[PDB]
This record gives C-alpha cells, sequence and structure tokens, in this order.
C-alpha cells in the first residue's frame, strides 16, 4: 500500500478520476493508490506514475503526445499503462511542470523519450514528435543514473558523473559555450572533473541546475529574474558555481517556472528567481536574485520538495506537507483559491504520513509508504 | 502569466 492524494487543476482529468475542475483539498486517488507507486511526476496538465513493478501509467491531456500512449489529441481520464515500456523495469520518469515531453530511465540504465519533439529535446537527431517512447540510441553505451527534462531541453547523467544535455540551445541552457540547438545528447565538457549527481531543467527561457557529489551547485542558461542565483539578470552558456550554496549540503535541486529551489541535508529550503504570484515563499512577490532561505520553514526538517509552475510543496520528516504560491486552481490545498504567500500547512492529510510530493503545472500530489 | 494554466472547464 502507497496512498496517493491529488489536488489542483483537473480540467483535462490530469488528477486521474475526480469530478470537478478545481480540487481545492487533497483527495484520495483510488486509481493511483491501487498501483503501488514509487514515483508520481507532473507535467503540463499531465500526470505520470511509476510502480514498484516498474510499469508507467499516465493520465491527463494527450496533445503533442505528452503521455506516450500512441495518441495525440484528446484526454486520458483514467491512468493508463504506457505499454510500449511493458518489457522494461522503469525506475523514474522525468518531466517538467510546464513540459510536453518526458523521458524514462530503466533500472538497467536505458533512457526512452516521447512527446513533443521541438528543438530536438527527445534526442533522436530530429525535431520529430514521438507519440510512443523511443530509446535514445545516443546513450545506449552509457549507464545513465538520473534524468531531467525542461520545457525545451533534456538532461541525463551517468554513474561516472558526466552530464549530457540536448534540446533548444537558445539563451545557453545546454551549457556547451554557445547557443546552438543540439538534436543529440552532448556532454558538458566544462563539468568534467566534477561528479554530477543531480540536474534540473527549467521552462520557457530556461535555466539549468547541476549538483556535484561535493555539494557544489552550478547554474547556467537564461538569467531573467535572477534564477541563476548570482545576482542581476545576465544569462550564460557555461556552468557557473552558485557560490552562496557552497558548504550548505544541498541534496536536491528543482526548477519551476522561472525560479529555482534547493533543499539541504539538514532540511532547509532555498529559493530564488521570479517572484510573481509568490512562488518563492518569502511572503512577498519581489524577485530574489541570489538564493535565500525560506524562513517560513525554519525549524522544520524538510525531507522532500517539489515545484510546479507557480507553486511548491515540501514534506517534513513527520509527514506534514507545506505549500506556497499561486492558487488559481486550488493547487495550494487550502480549500480556497487564495494564494499562500508563505509556506502553509496543507489541509486534509492529518494521519497520513506523507513521504513524497510531486507537482505538475497547476496540480499537486502527495503519497505515503 | 505565460506560465499560468487556463481552466478549460
Amino acid at each position: 500500500r502507497t496512498k496517493v492524494f491529488v489536488w489542483g487543476l483537473n480540467d483535462k482529468d490530469q488528477l486521474g478520476g475526480l469530478k470537478g475542475s478545481k480540487i481545492k483539498v487533497p483527495s484520495f486517488s483510488e486509481t493511483l493508490s491501487a498501483l503501488n507507486v514509487v514515483q508520481v511526476a507532473g507535467g503540463s496538465k499531465s500526470l505520470f506514475a511509476v510502480t514498484v513493478e516498474g510499469k508507467v501509467y499516465a493520465c491527463g491531456e494527450a496533445t503533442n503526445g505528452r503521455l506516450g500512449l500512441g495518441i495525440s489529441s484528446g484526454t486520458v481520464p483514467i491512468p493508463r499503462q504506457i505499454t510500449a515500456l511493458s518489457s522494461y523495469v522503469v525506475k523514474k520518469v522525468a518531466v517538467h511542470s510546464g513540459g510536453r515531453h518526458a523521458t524514462a530511465l530503466t533500472v538497467d540504465g536505458k533512457v526512452f523519450s516521447w512527446g513533443e519533439g521541438d528543438d530536438g529535446k527527445l534526442g533522436h537527431f530530429s525535431r520529430m514528435n514521438c507519440d510512443k517512447p523511443r530509446l535514445i540510441e545516443a546513450l545506449k553505451t552509457k549507464r545513465i543514473r538520473d534524468i531531467a527534462c525542461g520545457s525545451s531541453h533534456s538532461a541525463a547523467l551517468t554513474s561516472s558523473g558526466e552530464l549530457y544535455t540536448w534540446g533548444l540551445g537558445e539563451y545557453g541552457r545546454l551549457g556547451h559555450g554557445d547557443n546552438t540547438t543540439q538534436l543529440k545528447p552532448k556532454m558538458v565538457k566544462v563539468l568534467l572533473g566534477h561528479r554530477v549527481i543531480q540536474v534540473a531543467c527549467g521552462s520557457r527561457d530556461a535555466q539549468t541546475l547541476a549538483l556535484t557529489d561535493e555539494g557544489l551547485v552550478f547554474s547556467w542558461g537564461d538569467g531573467d529574474f535572477g534564477k541563476l542565483g548570482r545576482g542581476g539578470s545576465e544569462g550564460c552558456n557555461i556552468p557557473q558555481n552558485i557560490e552562496r550554496l557552497n558548504g550548505q549540503g544541498v541534496c536536491q535541486i528543482e526548477c519551476g517556472a522561472q525560479f529555482s529551489l534547493a533543499l539541504t541535508k539538514s532540511g532547509v529550503v532555498w529559493t530564488w528567481g521570479k517572484g510573481d504570484y509568490f512562488r518563492l515563499g518569502h511572503g512577498s512577490d519581489v524577485h530574489v536574485r541570489k538564493p535565500q532561505v525560506v524562513e517560513g520553514l525554519r525549524g522544520k526538517k524538510i525531507v522532500h520538495v517539489a515545484v510546479g509552475a507557480l507553486h511548491c510543496l515540501a514534506v517534513t520528516d513527520s509527514g506534514q506537507v507545506y505549500a506556497w504560491g499561486d492558487n488559481d486552481h486550488g493547487q495550494q490545498g487550502n480549500g480556497t483559491t487564495t494564494v499562500n504567500r508563505k509556506p502553509t500547512l496543507v489541509q486534509g492529510l492529518e494521519g497520513q504520513k506523507i513521504t513524497r510530493v510531486a507537482c505538475g503545472s497547476s496540480h499537486s500530489v502527495a503519497w505515503t509508504t | 502569466d505565460d506560465d499560468k494554466d487556463e481552466d478549460t472547464h
């Protein structure tokens, strides 16, 4: 048993079988709970679930083939198995909250991609859409250990610690010293000598974040609103160290819409970037151009975080979920459509020891184990 | 907000 709870926008049934378009309180998902999930991931009006068995299920908007079910137009209102992957044990799905493509990493290190093909983000030397998952041949000889997707580019990292990026080159998000689109996975040579252990990719005019095993956080790409974390707004196409987070013990990095977030081993949350609609959690909607601790969570040991487009979720070590940011569709889980300017306890989960959260563009997920 | 979803109802 893993109980799964969902809330937020439900216009395309991206919550997997609830009635109503704005679910304002976390609601038990019997379809998703029945699956025994190890991971839920949220994309643009879409939801993906990876089970202990290693299968993948998807629901929500099917346009551009987000869901990898061989279709391209309508809605999948009930979570449906991506049967193209039924012969593999999938370990993780990577998708951005504002994304229309995704990747899947198997336990034996293979990477499949599917969905919108613009700018080569699927990694098959073309700009073609893929309605069904397709193996990224370029990575077949690398033992990939993690994956990440933005709205317009993608990334993967090997067990030796090398980082690959591909997709839209504009504004330097790929990190290769130019702005050239890569239809193929390309190694970030500037980071050799560092063992990269996570990577996160942003949306639209996007940033990229990387984390090394020594705790170093790097950022590059678009610089608007200070989401690179080094002040001002100048972009770059070469990875640069975010000096402020050195020595902080960062263990998880995420990119929402035009903002960045980091969580540390000791349980503190840092955010920076675009401030509009209170996505940063500092109580105001001003921009923050170097990382700043979310004071609203000081004293709470956060063990897992997730970012949507305009909202964030954080779980304490005691199973409590806090949310902050925009609430046009109920994604805050406070029973209303009122913004959470500061981190706020999510209603309706008491007695559920949540261990993990996930976000899509405008929806939210929490689950136990 | 470019990154706000619309509720298609």
